[PDB]
DNA sequence: TCATGACCAGAGAGAAGG
DNA sequence: CCTTCTCTCTGGTCATGAGCCTCTCGAT
RNA sequence: AUCGAGAGG
């Protein structure tokens, strides 16, 4: 389509330590059942860990992206229901304004 | 009647069964596909009257 | 679409087009027609292969 | 300025999207019959607006007259033929 | 980065529809017979049944999902350490534990990391993977759709030419190399190799190096339609 | 003429609100689960039974 | 006024401004320089380095790599720039050379020409990507 | 059903009978531990499931634009800011009901009228 | 339908139950294994009616079934259908009860019973061999109807 | 690429023995 | 009971195919 | 000639 552009490829290095400087509690200090209600977290589909209150991060992390401080072709995606939180800097992607 | 070795034989059947082979049909189970010059398969009495563009 | 909620079994959501040629299509609605009418041209297109082997 | 913002294929399904910004007026008959139907929006937790829906369509399908009012497989084959129109392609 | 060469993992659940033996098994890369899931997390130094479990139901109060994991425990409970699960390999003494090690870092989730010691995040994306299995096995998840277009990507010209070209630098890699060992004794740098193999992929459209099977993409580069502009 | 497009309007407006009864009938479990299919086969069926009633 | 609402008429000239500044094969371009300014230099510094044992050890790795602007050699004649036109009438290939940094280490040397890559037109790399509408019409490529 | 572990091994634990006095036990096959049963279920095996209707409910869900308002009151608070969804159960044989979520007091409860449960 | 018999709806729901396979799957709630090993006195508060009918004239492990209303009432069958066929399967190698149409919730008790020790003191089988019992219960029990007719519609 | 007859050794029912 | 044979359906890999005709160009 | 791509009814 006429708007249809496609991602480049960006590194995810930045965006991890930014999770991990944010409250990303990492994978081998996840407790299940002393943190039940823990949203997953993936960058590129790789779990880098668990967050709670994700609503926050998910606020800060489109503030940055509508800023610049991310590649606006970086896809972060809540999954509220599945309490998943998904971030891709993936090359290939097809994306389109709105 | 050079007088090779038990096993340069088995060499020299497992290359002339394989030749005849192909050139009678190319493609068949064995992996190896026979290829010519430029990684060509070679073009067997078989597939030369086989299917729509074949001879028949 | 996502420009509907989720769980939404309206005969609009899930592609009936009320306006006419005549009249005109909405987006949504151009979009669904296009989806059920690729499916025709799939038909058209395999149809006709499957009809040519059982004819020969 | 955050403004505009990109959206992937699995980022939309987390979104809902208006098709008009008239959609985000407020709603409060004499309408012209021979305009075609438009449901109302019945839905208000928007996030996102289409820039205009005629950009869901190709290179090859935006030259097509009225295509909302045109069987679709008609449009494939314009998209089809449109390739073949004789005309400049190039100044040079 | 470097070798994207592709592994596929399959978590097969093994047992029928109505069927009992509900047992849950996986496909290791480079071992012949499918291998069941309490194994390799003991494998993965995850030894006790209860922890097992808590990798993969992440709820106590879900015995639908526990109830059809018991199998499973049931099977592996002839291993309980990890150099016995590690024993269990596929192959022609303590070789084979070394062999074992080796994939669960090298060809195991790869995408994960290859670095040895951080068999937490593998045994915990392990549980991921038996999650989504059975949450579709108990009809509470639909099936994956394939044609879903957030799960497709498009190579465009970069991902091509790096493709082509990571092949071509590394055959003229190879030739430099045999002939610094041809050079034992006393610049030698064929570039018509990438020049001439890039050049033949971007003329013929066939994406590869003078083959016809292995670069069975045909078609990539193709002559531009200049009939019209909207061509 | 406009009295034939406000007939078929108002068909068309009859029909939607004859599937919305059905689905908010459906919606509450008042749906007689009839031999040999589901409860949302038959809904889909007067669904799309009403639809193409409604343009014919 | 300033802060009114838009209407679906103004969204076009949004429209307008994604285009005079992508185009309409942005994806093309952006793949293309993507892969030359950031993937070509990965692709050089992967498993790069080559040892040879003896007795001593000789070490070969690659440095920074340079990609040219689009040039030409002529036998029996010089290297020059090339340009698209020329390319398209004389059957030549549209391709700039590549120019790794090579070094030598021994146990306890310039630039070397590698090859050749083809240019996407109006990359970073083309001569078109900087060129004015009148240096277009000099160089004989329609704007 | 529960399921209960050896507090040493965290292994699961396997029923036995005590035959003399007519007990139920659950012993231990890593140490010798060994419990009473504080309950006669064993083994439940559901096969027409009430569970995961409502799965995927959390205190979020009003952030979720995807989801549709309803204009119902709630049951318990009479707040009529509520969504709702169908059974997220994905059988082919499943009610069409719907499940509604109060935004204020996170009370879910039900179009259904031919019968009314938890 | 038999010549002369049609026009005659009756007897067409009567063959179409009788030619519509029925397993005991697709009535089937929920099935459960308790250790009960008290014969007169269950701990289950709801089936003491059940035992209390059972006054006319083995294992301690109770395989209990419940059962759809909807599936019941769907095709021609009564609990005691169910029963005798269920009866039937093993030939006295269970013992077997039931609850009765009026009650509000259709049970279905079963106890195993070997012939050897079990006559005369109360040995308790592997309960891995009442899962085995149940999975033939579910897959391999025809109640009614034929081998692969698995739908049947009375059209006109 | 991929579904589907057409095949074709191996485990596997009976009868006969032991 | 238990082998032991003698033919037995039962389970699985494997070969085989895929609409006519027509036009243009391009690389070896 | 082969191999391949695109197109027409
Ligand atoms: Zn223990
Ligand atoms: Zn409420």
């Amino acid at each position: 389509s006429l708007m249809s552009c496609i991602s480049v490829g960006t590194d995810p290095m930045p965006i991890i330590t930014f999770l991990s400087e944010w409250g990303m509690e990492p994978l081998e200090d996840y407790v299940p059942h002393q943190s039940p209600d823990a949203t997953r977290v993936f960058v590129n589909g790789v779990w880098h860990g668990v967050h709670r209150n994700p609503a926050r991060l998910m606020e800060t992390l489109r503030t940055l992206r509508r800023k610049g401080d991310i590649n606006p072709e970086v896809s972060m995606i809540r999954d509220i229901r599945e309490k998943e939180l998904k971030i891709f800097t993936d090359a290939g992607r097809v994306y389109r304004p709105l | 009647h050079n007088g090779a070795p038990h096993h340069a034989i088995e060499e020299a059947e497992s290359l002339l069964q394989f030749h005849v082979a192909t050139y009678m049909d190319n493609d068949i189970a064995g992996q190896p596909q026979a290829l010519q010059k430029s990684g060509r398969p070679v073009k067997s009495i078989r597939a030369r009257l086989k299917g729509k563009e074949g001879r028949i | 679409l996502p420009h509907f909620s989720k769980d939404d079994y309206s005969p609009e959501s899930k592609g009936f087009v009320e306006n006419s040629y005549l009249r005109g299509l909405t987006p949504q609605e151009f979009f669904f027609h296009a989806m059920g009418g690729r499916e025709g041209l799939i038909d058209t297109a395999v149809k006709t292969a499957e009809t040519g082997y059982i004819q020969r | 300025e955050g403004l505009v913002e990109y959206i992937d294929a699995e980022e939309e399904e987390s979104i809902l999207i208006a098709m008009q910004p008239e959609d985000l007026e407020p709603a409060e008959l004499d309408v012209d019959p021979a305009k075609r139907i438009r449901v109302s929006h019945h839905a208000t937790t928007f996030t996102h607006c289409e820039i205009h829906p005629s950009m869901i369509l190709g290179v090859a399908a935006s030259i097509i007259p009225f295509p909302d009012h045109n069987q679709s497989p008609r449009n494939t084959y314009q998209s089809a033929m449109g390739k073949q129109a004789m005309g400049v392609f190039l100044t040079n | 980065k470097g070798s994207r060469f592709i592994s596929t993992l399959q978590v097969k659940l093994y047992g029928r529809e109505g069927s009992s033996a509900r047992t849950i098994k996986a496909t290791l890369p480079y071992i012949k017979q499918d291998i069941p899931i309490v194994i390799i997390f003991r494998a993965l130094g995850i030894i006790p049944d209860g922890e097992i479990l808590e990798h993969i139901c992440y709820d106590v109060n879900d015995w639908q999902m526990l109830e059809m994991l018991k199998p499973c425990v049931e099977d592996g409970f002839v291993i309980q350490d990890r150099e016995t699960a590690l024993d269990f390999i596929g192959r022609r003494k303590e070789k084979r534990i070394q062999y074992a090690k080796d994939i669960l870092q090298k060809e195991f989730l790869p995408h994960i990391t290859q670095l040895e010691g951080f068999e937490s995040r593998k045994a915990f994306f392990l549980g991921y993977m038996i999650n989504r299995l059975l949450l579709c096995a108990l009809d509470r998840k639909d099936q994956d759709d394939r044609d879903h277009f957030g799960k497709k990507r498009l190579d465009l010209a970069g991902p091509l030419l790096a493709q082509l070209f990571k092949t071509l630098f590394k055959k003229l890699t190879k030739d430099i190399f045999r002939y610094m060992q041809r050079t034992v004794e006393e610049l030698a740098i064929n570039a018509k190799t990438i020049t001439s193999g890039l050049k033949y992929a971007l003329a013929t459209g066939n994406w590869g190096e003078q083959k016809k099977a292995m670069s069975s993409r045909a078609g990539v580069s193709q002559v531009l339609n200049r009939y019209t502009y909207s061509s | 003429d406009g009295p034939t497009m406000r007939e078929i309007t108002e068909t068309i407006a009859e029909a939607k609100k004859k599937v919305l009864d059905v689905t908010k009938e459906a919606q509450a479990n008042l749906l007689t689960a009839k031999h040999g299919m589901t409860l949302r086969e038959s809904f889909e069926d007067n669904v799309v039974r009403f639809l193409n009633e409604a343009r014919d | 006024d300033e802060s009114a609402p838009i209407t679906a008429e103004d969204s076009w000239a949004v429209i307008s401004a994604f285009f005079r500044e992508k185009g309409l094969v942005s994806q093309q371009l952006d793949s293309f320089n993507q892969f030359v300014d950031y993937t070509l230099q990965d692709i050089i510094c992967e498993d790069s380095t080559l040892i040879l044992e003896q007795l001593r050890k000789y070490e070969i790795s690659f440095g920074k790599i340079y990609v040219t602007k689009p040039m030409v050699n002529e036998s029996d004649g010089v290297t020059h720039a090339l340009y698209p036109q020329e390319a398209r009438l004389r059957n030549l290939t549209y391709s700039s050379g590549l120019f790794v940094d090579v070094k030598k280490r021994t146990y306890e040397s310039g630039k070397v020409f590698i090859g050749r890559l083809p240019i996407m037109l109006r990359s970073k790399n083309c001569y078109l990507s900087e060129a004015t509408e009148s240096d277009l019409y000099k160089l004989k490529e329609c704007p | 059903t529960t399921f209960r572990f050896c507090r040493d091994c965290n292994n699961m634990l396997y029923p036995r009978e005590d035959k003399e006095n007519n007990r139920l036990l659950f012993e231990c096959r890593t140490c010798s531990y060994v419990e009473e049963a504080g309950s006669p279920l064993v083994y439940r095996h559901e096969l027409i499931t009430n569970i995961g209707e409502t799965a995927g409910v959390v205190q979020d869900i009003g952030s979720d634009p995807t989801l549709p308002r309803s204009d119902r009151e709630c049951p318990k608070c009479h707040s009529r800011e509520n969504v709702f969804f169908q059974s997220q159960q994905r059988r082919k044989d499943t009610s069409m009901v719907l499940f509604f979520v109060c935004l204020s007091c996170s009370h879910i409860f039900t179009s259904d009228q031919k019968n009314k449960r938890t | 339908l038999e010549p002369g018999h049609a026009a005659d709806q009756e007897q067409a729901k009567l063959i179409r139950s009788a030619i519509e396979h029925t397993t005991l799957k697709s009535v089937t709630i929920a099935s459960e294994i308790y250790y009960d090993p008290d014969p007169r006195s269950t701990v289950i508060p709801e089936d003491e009616e059940i035992i209390q009918l059972h006054f006319s004239l083995q294992s301690p492990w109770l395989l209990r079934l419940e059962l759809d209303r909807a599936a019941m009432n769907d095709k021609d069958l009564t609990m005691g259908q169910v029963g005798e066929r269920i009866k039937q399967t093993f030939k006295n190698d269970l013992f077997v009860i039931w609850s009765e149409d009026n009650d509000e919730k259709l049970i279905i008790r079963c106890r195993v019973v070997r012939p050897k020790s079990l006559d005369a003191e109360t040995e308790a089988e592997e309960d891995h061999m009442l899962k085995k019992i149940e999975n033939t219960m579910l897959e391999n029990i025809t109640l009614r109807g034929v081998e692969n007719i698995e739908r049947v519609v009375m059209m006109k």
